[PDB]
DNA sequence: GCTTGACAAAAGTGTTAAATTGTGCTATACT
């Protein structure tokens, strides 16, 4: 009483996952390889609610305003022009 | 291991003259100080330093308190 | 060197400690490069490649910024080690405490502000300490406890020690629950969480040669006498059902799921025999009072358990 | 042998509030 689905990890490996036929097949499955993998059937349903990570630039932006950054860069390039 | 028991008496700063004075009748006492190539009291503290604390570059402040802090302290 | 930490201390000692003016210098270069990067990256979207001389110098502003970030870190590595010294012996290896501290140092550099005019060590000490203590809460326990629970376990400890000193004794669950403003039953539940496991590989023989681990029974192991008797019980039921009618036993077997191991509802059994669930309810009660008849039941009595 | 309607307990579902859990952060100076 089982249906088998196949997924493909980003690196090309493929894995067979037996499921119960009455169940709804997930579009991604954590795989024996250790990576996420994508169903080879139609979907591929969803974006999976991505929230981009925090970066050094973000932490710098929330203190220095873009204008302050410009002047400081002006100071830097002008120091470079002098040779 | 590999230590010249004479070299440490130089680590304290005692001059070779006192070695012939105190050693006296000891034959190997005088013969070993002639065999040791260590010259100076602070240079013997260095020959004792690198084998005891291998991997750490020494300093005149560390090399001298090394002996005092190990036992006298 | 001979040790592992003696080796890491050698390489951190090879850098030079900055003074106030240098920290401000590097800080500017770091922010300067970052903005230089975000700006050029903005060009990638809309293109508009820069002039040759303006492109070659922007690539340098960034390279110099990262060289600054790396230099600001390598200069303060001593500060991390100085903080981790005090957190040893608490269940994390010294190097791990150091590495986690370095992680804090990295964020201090990212979030550091040079316009406030404060010495760098002032701000970085916060992150390096939080990085080390936060790390200990996620790691040092074989069975992890979340931060918020590790926060109360510690608090409950100090209360007990402070309460220990004032009472010249250890406080009872009621005194502790009172001083901490919680129910005494909670402080017990908390004190069960703080228990830490033990090594199965310990030698408790004490001129017994044995280790603890080999004294542990296997409770799920198969018991020969039971499985054999259970097989004999399975046969005795097969017989008792033979006395019942073809449909009487058929309903009993589907009712408890003897054949499939899957029990069935009164309605479902009525679907195979083509009747209403009530009719099956009736046939049930009758075959059960038939099984309760002493002739069939007398033999199965010894199987109670 | 059998079915029908009324009926209440038991079992699932969906919706919400409470709780539990994760993460960021703290600016005298401290190497």
């Amino acid at each position: 009483p089982r249906q088998v689905a196949r997924y493909r990890t980003d690196n090309g490996e493929e894995f067979d996952v037996p499921f119960a036929d009455d169940a709804e097949i997930p579009g991604t499955w954590l795989c024996r390889n250790g990576l996420e993998g994508t169903l080879i059937e139609g979907d591929v349903p969803e974006p999976k609610k991505v929230k981009p990570p925090r970066t050094h630039w973000d932490m710098l932006l929330e203190r220095r305003s873009v204008e302050e950054l410009e002047e400081l860069l002006k100071e830097r390039l002008d120091l470079i022009k002098a040779k | 291991r590999r230590q010249p028991v004479t070299v440490l008496l130089k680590a304290l700063g005692w001059t070779n003259e006192q070695i012939v004075e105190r050693f006296g009748f000891s034959e190997i006492m005088m013969g070993t100080l002639e065999k040791d190539t260590t010259s100076g009291t602070d240079e013997a503290l260095l020959d004792i330093y690198r084998k005891l604390r291998p991997g750490e570059p020494p300093t005149k402040e560390s090399a001298q308190t090394l002996l005092e802090n190990l036992f006298f302290k | 060197s001979a040790d592992s930490v003696r080796a890491y201390l050698k390489q951190i000692g090879k850098v030079a400690l900055l003074n106030a003016e240098e920290e401000v210098e590097l800080a500017k270069r770091i922010e300067a490069g970052l903005y230089a990067t975000q700006k050029l990256a903005e060009l990638a979207e809309k293109g508009e490649k820069l002039p040759v001389q303006q492109r070659r110098d922007m690539q340098w502003i960034c390279r110099d910024g990262d060289r600054a970030k790396n230099h600001l870190l390598e200069a303060n590595l001593r500060l991390v080690v100085s903080l981790a010294k005090r957190y040893t012996g608490r269940g994390m290896a010294f190097l791990d405490l150091i590495q986690e501290g370095n992680l804090g140092l990295i964020r201090a550099v990212e979030k550091f502000d040079y316009t406030k005019g404060y010495k760098f060590s002032t701000y970085a000490t916060w992150w390096i300490r939080q990085a080390i203590t936060r790390a200990m809460a996620d790691q040092a326990r074989t069975i992890r406890i979340p931060v918020h629970m590790v926060e109360v376990i510690n608090k409950l400890g100090r209360i007990q020690r402070e309460l220990l000193q004032d009472l010249g004794r250890e406080p009872t669950p009621e005194e502790l629950a009172k001083e901490m403003d919680i129910t005494p039953e909670k402080v017990l539940e908390i004190q069960q969480y703080a228990r830490e496991p033990i090594s199965l590989d310990q030698t408790i023989g004490d001129e017994g040669d044995s280790q603890l681990g080999d004294f542990i029974e296997d409770s799920e192991a198969v018991v020969a006498v039971d499985a054999v008797s259970f097989t004999l019980l399975q046969d005795q039921l097969q017989s008792v059902l033979e006395t019942l009618s073809e449909r009487e036993a058929g309903v009993v077997r589907l009712r408890f799921g003897l054949t499939d191991g899957q029990p069935r509802t009164l309605d479902e059994i009525g679907q195979v025999y083509g009747v209403t669930r009530e009719r099956i309810r009736q046939i049930e009660s009758k075959t059960m009072s038939k099984l309760r008849h002493p002739s069939r039941s007398q033999v199965l009595r010894d199987y109670l358990d």
